[PDB]
Order: structure tokens, then sequence, then C-alpha cells
RNA sequence: CCUGGUAUUGCAGUACCUCCAGGU
């Protein structure tokens, strides 16, 4: 069940709570993210939870995209040029996934309008320090895992890794 | 007070901004199940509170045992089942 | 809107939403 134009295309379009235009892609155990051409770059979220996506990579220029919602899938890699296929992404959910290395969230620094990011329930969770590398690592983030980025955490985050 | 497609949180951390709560909310309860809807008013009665509808039953019971005291903006959330079906429910059923 | 601090534990359908001081 390949992410296909098809598929799309029958897609339960609708106006969410948060009054955005966002496409529905949940529960078609999609393995790849591709032919995202086919949206037109029409919505302002796109909900991928409970797929099998193994790597948030193969995005097309998505200029209006703002809100990615990727629960529950198998995420263990960033793709390295996302911000130049979503430059206006502001929220980014993954809760529930496979990140495991610190080091494996760097690619997030260059979303620079990332400002809501949920990384839960992934291995990289328990790392030590965690918390602060993301905090300097990807400064933009202002509310990191549903608690505020504050700033006593940047500072402690400036002494370590400095 | 059975299962309820709606949720009823309280103990949330008022000096959040309405529109911000709502998003977080959203996002926070969407690796459940499809929320319909979320209404949330920063009135004195209605502060500190939010009712997060979703379209599956399921998907409710499974976020109020899942994110039972979630530490929300600093605070621990307390969720139960709605007293009442939510208008939108009620439209969508009948 | 942003810092501090402070009140409120309340079952809803929303112009907006505690108050006090400081910053814009």
């Amino acid at each position: 069940v390949k992410l296909t134009a098809e598929l799309i295309e029958q897609a339960a379009q609708y106006t969410n709570a948060v009054r955005d235009r966002e496409l529905d892609l949940r529960g078609y155990k999609i393995p790849v993210i591709e032919n995202l051409g086919a949206t037109l770059d029409q919505f302002d979220a796109i909900d991928f939870s409970d797929n099998e996506i193994r790597k948030l990579d193969g995005f097309p220029l998505l200029r209006r995209l703002k809100t990615l919602l990727v629960n529950n899938n198998r995420i263990c890699r960033i793709g390295e040029g996302l911000d130049q296929a979503l430059p206006d992404l502001t929220e980014l959910i993954l809760t529930n996934n496979s990140l495991v290395e610190l080091g494996d969230l760097d690619p997030l620094a260059s979303l620079k309008s990332l400002t809501y990011l949920c990384i839960l329930r992934n291995p990289v969770t328990n790392k030590k320090h965690y918390r602060l590398y993301v905090i300097y690592k990807v400064p933009q983030v202002r509310v990191l895992d549903f608690q505020k980025v504050k700033l006593k955490e940047r500072q402690e985050a400036e002494k370590m890794f400095k | 007070i059975r299962p309820n497609h709606t949720i009823y949180i309280n103990n949330m951390n008022d000096k959040i901004k309405k529109e911000e709560l709502k998003r977080s909310l959203y996002a926070l309860f969407s690796q459940f199940g499809h929320v319909v809807d979320i209404v949330a008013l920063k009135t004195m009665k209605m502060r500190g509170q939010a009712f997060v509808i979703f379209k599956e039953l399921g998907s409710s019971t499974n976020a109020l045992r899942q994110l039972q005291g979630f530490p929300f903006y600093g605070k621990p959330m307390r969720i139960q089942y709605a007293k009442t079906d939510s208008d939108i429910i009620s439209k969508m059923r009948g």
C-alpha cells in the first residue's frame, strides 16, 4: 500500500479542529513517503499517524505545509534537505517512533520555523542530556515535548556543548 | 460516568494562550485517534479545562488510561469521561 | 506579546478573559 496519487485523491480532506486544512493519511500501512506532488500544496496539515514509514524524507516543495502529525510509525532517521522542501514547517509530532541517537535528531536544526516539537516515546528520550541537546541544536523550538523551553535550560545547554 | 467519545480534562496550566493550548492538545491526543474538535474557554468558570472529542470511542478510552496525570506545560493533567454527549457527536450521529 | 510573582480546581460550545509589577 504505496502512498500513491490515487491514494491521496480519495483521502478524507477536511478543516481540522484548529482551523487548518488537513489531509487524512492515517492507517494505510504506508512504508515510504512519496508522490506528495498530487496534494498540490493545498494543505496546512498532513496526518500520517499509524503507518509504517521509516524515514521522514521524500517531500516535494510544499510551501503551505505547517503541521506534520507522524505518530505511531517507525521513524528511525530524518532526511537532510527538509527545509528546502518544507520551509514553513512549524509543528512536528513524532511521538512513538524509533529515533535512538541524539545525532539522528541533528537534521531538525535546519528547519528555521520549527517551533513545536514532540519526540516522546522514542528511545532517544532516555539518553543522557536529551533535552539540553535538543535545545542547543534546535534553538528555534519553543515548546519541546509539551513543555516550554525556558531560559535557564538554554543557558544550561550553552554551558554543556559550548 | 460511562465511557464517552469526549474526555474532560482539568488541572491544566491556565497561563497558556487559548490557541496554543488547543493546538498542543490536538497534537498530544492525535496519537490515539482522530480528534474531531476541542472546546476550551478561558472564562473564570471554564479556565484550566478542555473537552477533547474523538471520532472513535475506543480512542477516547485509550487516551484516558494512557495520559492520566501526564505532565503538560508543567502540571499533571486529570482526565475523565464527560458528563454529557458533545453537540458535534449528537449531530454526527443523527 | 514577553519576564517575574500571584489567584482560581471549575462539565463546555467561545469577540476577549485572574490579578500585581516590569519589558516591548
